[PDB]
């Protein structure tokens, strides 16, 4: 042993579950809402299903310039009107 | 020469199998 | 076939040099006082 | 007895014989350099620096002689295509001879240090045991390295007392050896600025001198002496091996991406110049400038240097080779003889069409022709039954401008197709494939072979470093662990601090 | 609180069932909505 | 016993998870590489770099998610968050493929950290550092495949992307473009991995089937004490068995276990050398004699020429979508195809 | 062991084996230089990598003619 | 002249120094507090 | 951004709750 | 000349001879096709 | 008799906290429709 | 020049095989006791 | 197995090695022109 | 390669001169 309390003890203790029957569902629900609110899309810049192409476009918005790549992506996004 | 080389190396390997097996240094218990 | 003409000498030395190295070490080991 | 892979360990406590072995290694390396230069001189064709330069001919040490200013032969030629030049003693031949003689002398010295191994100099005056004071030795050697580095920068490269170094224009057309002044502003750290190589050797030289003196005059801290085992020569082996694989990765990198020290006239163009169409862009610029000055198409393309056109050809791309496709580039596509001139393709409507170039990734590539907007206009079809774009259907012609085929036009589909096929490689050239029995398969240049060997050797020397570092730090147990190793040392919680018995 | 109050076998069973549920959900999602090919 | 030594004391405490000086490098880099992979595969697209969906958020599954390499136009940019490309924008940085360089670089330093951990613990416990030494093979593989290989090529784009199906693609690409299976360094790699697997299997099974009866139980695991002095299985019986079955047999245990280190480690190192060659397209792609014969003689056929036809198919059919920066348009009529298919 | 003229000359240069400076000595200073050297490499790498872009420093063949 | 990427480099440098500094401040502090007991 | 507060409200409510429940033992430990 | 105290006998037992020859011969069988090309 | 907030505790939670958050997200994702 | 293509390997083996025979014999002699 | 009593150790002294090598190398130097032809 | 062979053999012969002279087995009087 290395001094920490055995996991067997902890996870079969009442207090552990008083704490975690709150903290685990809270986290789960938080992640859920991170998706359902749509925040994930905006944080990571991921296309929603209607934002991969403009309506009559069929050309991938591939980044082609290293140093003005940011401006490129921005223009691409504006192109979705 | 290529064929001769390939078959020659193979033949040497088979001979090696023979010596490694029947003319190995015998394992001896201590 | 139009194989590389150095291929033969290459394979021959590739085998013979190190094999000969090992044979020399082995034989001089055997001959050491038992 | 010693196992075969340990025979050389007998040198560890014999400074004299270690020095002998090192002398012998150095003799062998100088001897290799001499031999290699002699062989290259026995095989090098100096008659055409434009289309048959050294990097087409599998020359590996000739470009390193050239880089630092050896450009002439005693036989009278120079690598820049001059004649009637007197190089003095330091021709290619002189350098080779010098290395051979050096090799001989090192050999003899090695014999001396092997026989007279038991010099008092190698004995610790207090204990009588063999001993080398590695920290002070490091000071001395670093001081000397410093001096040499500084002098190389300050006298050789500057042309102050020496030839200088190889420099060229941004398109490797007019390279030569020149004195180069140091660059002390930030552009000095630009790899394509030679002034930075100069400034580097001057400043790093001075730093090496100062640091060297420091390491001669100041003893190691006890804590570092102990931590790095500075009484043990293998520690120096480990850190040296580490420094060396660092340096090898660096030279691999600057060889592959290019720098002031890896000129394309000496090692060949880079792959990235093909990727970005560096040369094609410059050629187009020149041709355009010509037309705008009132020149005809034929005149404009005829004004393009063959050397420039030859850079714009994928057969000189170092990324087109094979691991076992051996020898010079000439053995592949042949010895280049002449530019055929620039091919312009047109369809029956007289639209100019452009052949899609082969990327380096592809051993084979289709033949596709588009207009100036990338719209497919013609191709060579695989399946014919539903062909829409065949050269026959589209009436594709090819007209040449500049080069040997200048002013000519071809209309028979086979000829047109042959030329399109060559157009996927960039500019088109006539090759002599007979002299060397060339097989038509691309081989890499010295840029490629150097990069390969040195990235590989670097990677292997990483393992070398790991192994000898381990041997150094675990010297006490490399014959086995303590036969009386207390179970409590490796048990859990017996000691507060792992392997620290004073923490029970 | 004191350790051992909740039987480890119950904890294991419940945990396992949760795992099967969440993975079951993910396999449900392979057939519905995004990624379903439909 | 100054601050350095107090710190050393604390770093080397015998706790559930050992920390060490090496833990300072290892844990943040390993955590950032893992977390970066999970973040990317959960939430992050590959639309702007590859024209691919690559996250759970977009509808990918475990097999198809990846953190993909950056656009070819990024070249070999470190692609730092504060670099000239992303310019501090986290979202753009994700869209440009910053997470790929993030994961590879933090990963590389994490591997350094872990090998340092192997040295540190071996030194503290009093064993020889052969575990770390063995770990040099994973290092060689990671550095050759994820760093040197793309560095030799045009850009990070042609490095492997961090994903199951993405890796599968990496494999198929290497067959089609490099004829990698033909490469003797890869072959040595295969021999080391399959030979390693064989040694693992055969040694485990042999030990398990030459056990001494050291208990009364029919389940024989309990009849072993970790502290015991005696061999738990019969090396002599093992030796006679394999001698009579296969002709040769181990007789030295030390050699046996060294050999078990040596085979897979060497295999991986060789494979590394090959990939370093492929960084420059220095391939074992062809046999020149084969091609001279086949070119002149339309009835000459071997499995080698057969496989090249396969490679040609792979390149032509995969390149336009696999290499979108090239803007390949290969009209129907130029695609290589056999009859009917 | 054998004495020689040159040997006798060089003898002092190899006579201080195992001699150290007490404790940590100049390790802090060394550390500083190490730090600086790291930053130095970081710079040249980033310059070569086009991650660090400086006025008058065009990292291309077209740097100077 | 300080270009945007030189400024970005200073930011990177600074951020790294902050991460490492905070790391060692906290490690040294905790080590100071919870000492190994010797006899 | 209201979404970050609506999303990271469960996380901070969890942190606050467990802080509330473990506070005496934490103070005793510290 | 006085004898050098650092000398050691060298050994290669028979099993090492066999292993070594196997390595060499098999490496040759593998690489020869490429040497002929 | 046992401490609560240890190196192990931290390690464990640096893995476990994000894992549950993430699983919540992926769960939510299973009901996204194009 | 148009030399016999087997001249090289012939000469090489002519040197190496008996030279190696002798080196083996010599070294195993030196390694014998006394 | 009873050891064979007919066995005998073999020797090649250094001078014999030098003579032999000389013989081989000089023979080779002589016949090689004819091998290349 | 012919030239290299001739010169190689010659070079080996010179080397042999060196060893046969300076590294001969010393004659010793009984
Ligand atoms: C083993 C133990 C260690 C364990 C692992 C430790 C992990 C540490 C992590 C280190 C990270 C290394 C980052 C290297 C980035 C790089 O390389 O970045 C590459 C840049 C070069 O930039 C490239 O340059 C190319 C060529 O450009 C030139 O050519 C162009 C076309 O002609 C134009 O002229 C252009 O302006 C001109 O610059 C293209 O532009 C590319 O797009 C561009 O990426 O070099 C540079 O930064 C620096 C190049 C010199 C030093 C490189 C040394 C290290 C790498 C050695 C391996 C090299 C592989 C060789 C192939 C085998
Ligand atoms: C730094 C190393 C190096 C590099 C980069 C070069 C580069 C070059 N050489 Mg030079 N050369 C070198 C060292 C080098 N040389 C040395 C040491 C010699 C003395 C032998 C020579 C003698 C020489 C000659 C005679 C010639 C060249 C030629 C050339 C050119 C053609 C290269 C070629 O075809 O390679 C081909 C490379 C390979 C086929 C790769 C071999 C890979 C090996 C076999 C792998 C070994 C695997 C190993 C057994 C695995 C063990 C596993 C185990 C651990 C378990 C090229 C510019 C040619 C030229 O064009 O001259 C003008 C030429 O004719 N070189
Ligand atoms: C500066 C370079 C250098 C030096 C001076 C040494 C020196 C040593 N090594 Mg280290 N080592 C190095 C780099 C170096 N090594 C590298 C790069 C690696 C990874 C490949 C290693 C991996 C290594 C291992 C695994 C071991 C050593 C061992 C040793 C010791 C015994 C060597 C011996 O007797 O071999 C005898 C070798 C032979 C009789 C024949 C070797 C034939 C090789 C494999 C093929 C032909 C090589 C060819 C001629 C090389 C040409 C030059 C090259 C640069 C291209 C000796 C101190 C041994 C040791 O520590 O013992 C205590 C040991 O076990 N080394
Ligand atoms: C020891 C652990 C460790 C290591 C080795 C790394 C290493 C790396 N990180 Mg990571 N990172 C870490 C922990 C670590 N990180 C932690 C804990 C976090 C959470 C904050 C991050 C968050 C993070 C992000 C968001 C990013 C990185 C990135 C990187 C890469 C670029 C770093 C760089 O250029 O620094 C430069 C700084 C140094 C090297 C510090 C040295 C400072 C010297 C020694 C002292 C001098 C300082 C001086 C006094 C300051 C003067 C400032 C003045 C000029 C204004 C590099 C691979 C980047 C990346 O991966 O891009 C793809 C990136 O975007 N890291
Ligand atoms: C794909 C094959 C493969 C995997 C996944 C793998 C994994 C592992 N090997 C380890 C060890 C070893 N492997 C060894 C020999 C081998 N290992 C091999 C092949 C593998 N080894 C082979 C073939 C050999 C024979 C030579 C040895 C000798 C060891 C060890 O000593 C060590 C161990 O302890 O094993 C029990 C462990 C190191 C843990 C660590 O570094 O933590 C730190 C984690 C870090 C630093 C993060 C690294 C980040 C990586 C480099 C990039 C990011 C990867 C993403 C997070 C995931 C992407 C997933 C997609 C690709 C699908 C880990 C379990
Ligand atoms: C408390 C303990 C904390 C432990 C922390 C551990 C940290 C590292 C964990 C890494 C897990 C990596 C796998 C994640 C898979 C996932 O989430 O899929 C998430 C996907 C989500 O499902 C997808 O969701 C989309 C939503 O838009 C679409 O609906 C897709 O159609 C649907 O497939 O689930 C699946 O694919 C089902 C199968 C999952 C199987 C997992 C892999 C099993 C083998 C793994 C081997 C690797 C080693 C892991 C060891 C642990
Ligand atoms: C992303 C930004 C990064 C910037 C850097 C910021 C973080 C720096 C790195 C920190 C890494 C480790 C932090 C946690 C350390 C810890 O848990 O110590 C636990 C200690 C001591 O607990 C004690 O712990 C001991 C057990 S053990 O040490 O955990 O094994 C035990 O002996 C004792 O009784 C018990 O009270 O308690 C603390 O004071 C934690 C300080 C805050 C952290
Ligand atoms: C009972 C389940 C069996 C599962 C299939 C067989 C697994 C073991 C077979 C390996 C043979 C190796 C060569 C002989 C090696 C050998 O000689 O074994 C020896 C070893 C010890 O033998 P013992 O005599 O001690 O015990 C076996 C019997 O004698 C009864 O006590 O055998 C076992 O441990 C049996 C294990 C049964 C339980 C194992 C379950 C493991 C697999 C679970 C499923 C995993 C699927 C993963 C898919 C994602
Ligand atoms: C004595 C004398 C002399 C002489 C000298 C001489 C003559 C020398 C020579 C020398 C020489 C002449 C040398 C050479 C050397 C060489 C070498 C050392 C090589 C090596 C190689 C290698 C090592 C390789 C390897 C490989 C292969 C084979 C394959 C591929 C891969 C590799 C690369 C690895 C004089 C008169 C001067 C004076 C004094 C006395
Ligand atoms: C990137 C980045 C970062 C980081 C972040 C992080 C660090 C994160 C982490 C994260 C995490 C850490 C996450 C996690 C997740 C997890 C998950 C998502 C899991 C899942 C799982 C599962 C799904 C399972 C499955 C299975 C298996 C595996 C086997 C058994 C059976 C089963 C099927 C159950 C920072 C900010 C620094 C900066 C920026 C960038
Ligand atoms: C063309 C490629 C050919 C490759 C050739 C490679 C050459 C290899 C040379 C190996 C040298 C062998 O080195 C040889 O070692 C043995 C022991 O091992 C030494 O032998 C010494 O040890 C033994 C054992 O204690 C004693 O019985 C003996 O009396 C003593 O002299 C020899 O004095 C030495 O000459
Ligand atoms: C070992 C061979 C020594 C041969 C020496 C020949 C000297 S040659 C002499 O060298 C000078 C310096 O380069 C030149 O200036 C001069 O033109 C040249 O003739
Ligand atoms: C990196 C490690 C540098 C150690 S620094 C070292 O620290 C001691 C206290 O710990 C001081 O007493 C000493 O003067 C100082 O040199
Ligand atoms: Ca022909
Ligand atoms: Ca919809
Ligand atoms: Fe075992
Ligand atoms: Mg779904």
């Amino acid at each position: 042993t290395t001094g920490e309390r055995p996991f067997s003890d902890i996870i079969t203790s009442v207090r552990y579950w008083v704490i975690h029957s709150i903290t685990i569902p809270a986290l789960f629900i938080a992640g859920w809402l991170f998706v359902s609110t749509g925040l994930a899309y905006d944080v990571f810049g991921t296309p929603r299903p209607d934002s991969y192409y403009a309506q009559e476009q069929r050309s991938i918005p591939l980044v082609t310039d290293r140093f003005e790549a940011k401006q490129q992506v921005e223009t691409f996004l504006e192109q979705l009107k | 020469m290529e064929t001769i080389t390939y078959v020659f190396i193979f033949a040497c390997i088979i001979a090696l199998f023979f010596f490694a097996i029947f003319f190995r240094e015998p394992p001896r218990i201590t | 076939m139009e194989v590389n003409q150095l291929g033969l000498i290459a394979t021959a030395l590739f085998v013979l040099v190190p094999s000969v190295f090992l044979i020399i070490l082995y034989v001089q080991t055997e001959s050491q006082q038992k | 007895g010693l196992p075969w892979y340990r025979v050389h360990t007998v040198l560890i406590n014999d400074p004299g014989r270690l020095i002998a072995a090192h002398l012998m290694h150095t003799a062998l390396v100088a001897g290799w350099a001499g031999s290699m230069a002699l062989y290259e001189l026995a095989t090098f064709d100096p008659s055409d620096p434009v289309l048959n330069p050294m990097w087409r001919q599998g020359m590996f040490v000739l470009p390193f002689m050239a880089r630092l200013g050896v450009t002439g032969s005693w036989s009278g030629w120079s690598i820049t295509g001059e004649t009637g030049i007197d190089p003095g003693f330091w021709s290619f031949e002189g350098v080779a001879l010098a290395h051979i003689v050096l090799s001989g002398l090192l050999f003899l010295a090695a014999c001396w240090h092997w026989v007279y191994w038991d010099l008092e100099l190698f004995r610790d005056p207090r204990t009588g045991e063999p001993a080398l004071d590695l920290p002070k030795m490091f000071g001395i050697h670093l001081f000397l390295a410093g001096l040499l580095c500084f002098g190389f920068g300050a006298f050789h490269l500057t042309g102050l007392f020496g030839p200088g170094m190889w420099v060229s224009d941004p398109y490797g057309l007019t390279g030569s050896v020149q004195p180069v002044a140091p660059e002390w502003g930030p552009d000095g750290f630009n790899p394509y600025n030679p002034g930075g190589v100069v400034a580097h050797h001057i400043a790093a030289g001075i730093v090496g001198i100062i640091a060297g003196l420091f390491h001669i005059l100041v003893r190691p801290p006890q804590r570092l002496y102990k931590a790095l085992r500075m009484g043990n020569i293998e520690t120096v082996l480990s850190s040296s091996i580490a420094a060396v694989f660092f340096a090898a990765f660096v030279v691999a990198g600057t060889m592959w991406y290019g720098s002031a020290t890896t000129p394309i006239e000496l090692f060949g163009p880079t792959r990235y110049q093909w990727d970005s169409s560096y040369f094609q862009q410059e050629i187009n610029r020149r041709v355009q400038a010509s037309l705008a000055s009132g020149a005809t198409l034929e005149e404009a393309w005829s004004a393009i240097p063959e050397k420039l056109a030859f850079y714009d050809y994928i057969g000189n791309n170092p990324a087109k080779g094979g691991l076992f496709r051996t020898g010079p580039m000439n053995k592949g596509d042949g010895i280049a003889q002449a530019w055929k001139g620039h091919a312009v393709f047109r369809n029956k409507e007289g639209e100019e069409l452009f052949v899609r170039r082969m990327p380096a990734f592809f051993e084979s590539f289709p033949v596709i022709l588009t207009d100036k907007n990338g719209v497919v206009k013609a191709d060579i079809p695989f399946r014919r039954a539903e062909s829409k774009y065949s050269f026959e259907q589209q009436g594709v012609t090819v007209s040449f401008y500049g080069g040997e085929l200048n002013g000519q036009t071809f209309t028979d589909p086979p000829t047109v197709k042959s030329y399109a096929r060559k157009a996927i490689f960039g500019e088109i050239f006539e090759f002599d494939t007979e002299t060397l029995n060339s097989d038509g398969i691309f081989r890499t240049s010295p840029r490629g072979w150097f990069t390969f060997a040195h990235a590989v050797f670097a990677l292997l020397f990483f393992f070398g470093h790991i192994w000898h570092g381990a041997r150094t730090l675990f010297r006490d147990v490399f014959s086995g662990i303590d036969p009386e190793l207390s179970p409590e040392q490796v048990e859990w919680g017996f000691y507060q601090k792992v392997g620290d018995v004073t923490t029970r | 609180s004191e350790g051992g109050r909740i039987p480890l076998w119950i904890v294991a069973t419940v945990a396992g069932m949760g795992v099967i549920v969440i993975v079951g959900l993910f396999f449900y999602g392979a057939y519905a909505g995004l990624g379903s090919s439909l | 016993r100054g601050w350095f030594d107090i710190l050393d004391d604390w770093l080397k405490r015998d706790r559930f998870v050992f920390v060490g000086w090496s833990g300072i490098l290892l844990f943040p880099c390993a955590y950032l590489a893992l977390g970066g992979w999970l973040t990317g595969t959960t939430f992050v697209t590959s639309w702007y770099t590859h024209g691919l969906a690559s996250s759970y958020l977009e509808g990918c599954n475990f097999l198809t998610v990846a953190v993909s390499t950056p656009a070819n136009s990024m070249g070999h940019s470190l692609l730092l968050l504060w670099g000239p490309e992303a310019q501090g924008d986290f979202t753009r940085w994700c869209q440009l493929g910053g997470l790929w360089t993030f994961i590879a670089l933090h990963g590389a330093f994490g591997l350094i950290g872990f090998m340092l951990r192997q040295f540190e613990i071996a030194r503290l416990v009093g064993v020889r550092p052969y575990n770390a030494i063995a770990f040099s093979a994973p290092i060689a593989v990671f550095v050759s495949v994820f760093l040197i290989y793309p560095l030799g090529q045009s850009s990070w784009f042609f490095a492997p992307s961090f994903g199951v199906a993405a890796i599968f693609r990496f494999l198929l690409f290497f067959q089609g473009f490099h004829n990698w299976t033909l490469n003797p360094f890869h072959m040595m790699g295969v021999a080391g991995v399959l030979g390693g697997a064989l040694l693992c299997a055969i040694h485990g099974a042999t030990v398990e089937n030459t056990l001494f009866q050291d208990g009364e139980g029919a389940s024989t695991f309990r009849a072993f004490n970790p502290t015991q002095a005696e061999e738990t299985y019969s090396m002599v019986t093992a030796n006679r068995f394999w001698s009579q079955i296969f002709g040769i047999a181990f007789s030295n245990k030390r050699w046996l276990h060294f050999f078990m280190l040596f085979v897979p480690v060497t295999g991986l190192w060789m494979s590394a050398i090959g990939v370093v060659g492929l960084a420059l397209n220095l391939r074992s792609y062809d046999f020149i004699s084969q091609e001279i014969r086949a070119a002149e003689d339309p009835e000459f056929e071997t499995f080698y020429t057969k496989n090249l036809l396969l490679n040609e198919g792979i390149r032509a059919w995969m390149a336009p979508q696999d290499q979108p920066h090239e803007n390949f348009v290969f009209p129907e009529e130029v695609l290589p195809r056999g009859n009917a298919l | 062991a054998r004495r020689t003229w040159l040997g006798d000359i060089l003898r002092p240069l190899n006579s201080e084996y195992g001699k150290v400076a007490p404790g940590w000595g100049t390790t802090p200073l060394m550390a500083v230089f190490m730090g600086l050297f790291l930053v130095f490499l970081l710079i040249i790498l980033e310059i070569y990598n086009s991650t660090l872009i400086l006025d008058g420093v065009n990292v291309s063949w077209k740097a100077l003619g | 002249t300080i270009t945007p990427s030189l400024k970005g480099f200073f930011i990177g440098l600074l951020s790294g120094a902050v991460v490492l500094g905070l790391t060692f401040a906290v490690l040294i502090a905790i080590s100071q507090i919870d000492k190994v007991q010797r006899s | 951004d209201w979404r970050v507060l609506v999303v990271l409200l469960p996380v901070l409510l969890a942190a606050g709750w467990a802080v509330r429940n473990i506070l005496p033992y934490a103070v005793k430990q510290v | 000349m006085e004898p050098n105290p650092n000398r050691q006998p060298v050994e290669l037992n028979r099993t090492s001879l066999y292993l070594g020859l196997l390595l060499i011969l098999v490496l040759a069988l593998l690489f020869s096709s490429y040497f002929f090309n | 008799s046992y401490p609560i907030f240890t190196v192990r505790w931290v390690a464990v939670h640096t893995l476990a906290v994000p894992t549950i958050f993430f699983l919540g997200a992926i769960a939510a994702m299973q009901f996204i429709q194009r």
